[PDB]
């Protein structure tokens, strides 16, 4: 899970990444959050959607993320 | 039908889109959601004729 944005309690479209063993959902919308942002195991201006490959496959995963000129690398 | 932003408190980065609208304040007295002293609505109409 990775959350990119300015404000969490609405007021700003927030980039949202959900990673598991099945699919990666890349989404920049408003959505509703509590005070504890977490994913459970057992809205107004929603614009951006994307579906990509799962990122994951003595275990270090060096990750570097870049946000330059509106592009995510 | 066409809405534009008058001014902001800071400059805009390229390829940046803003959706939410907030009351502009340029003084000590807060607007508190009311366009009163030193408070102007940033959204205005073109008024094409």
């Amino acid at each position: 899970g990775w959350i990119f944005g300015t404000t969490l309690d609405s007021k700003t479209q927030s980039l949202l990444i959900v990673n598991n063993a099945t699919n990666v959902v890349i989404k920049v919308c408003e959505f509703q959050f509590c005070n504890d942002p977490f994913l459970d195991v057992y809205a107004n201006n929603c614009t951006f959607e994307y579906v990509s490959q799962p990122f994951l496959m003595k275990n270090l995963r060096e990750f570097v993320f870049k946000n330059i000129d509106g592009y995510f690398k | 039908n066409y809405l534009y932003r008058l001014l902001r408190k800071s400059k805009l980065k390229p390829f940046e889109r803003d959706i939410s609208t907030e009351i502009y304040q340029a003084g000590n007295k807060p607007c508190n959601g009311v366009a009163g002293p030193n408070c102007y609505s940033p959204l205005q109409s073109y008024g094409f004729r």
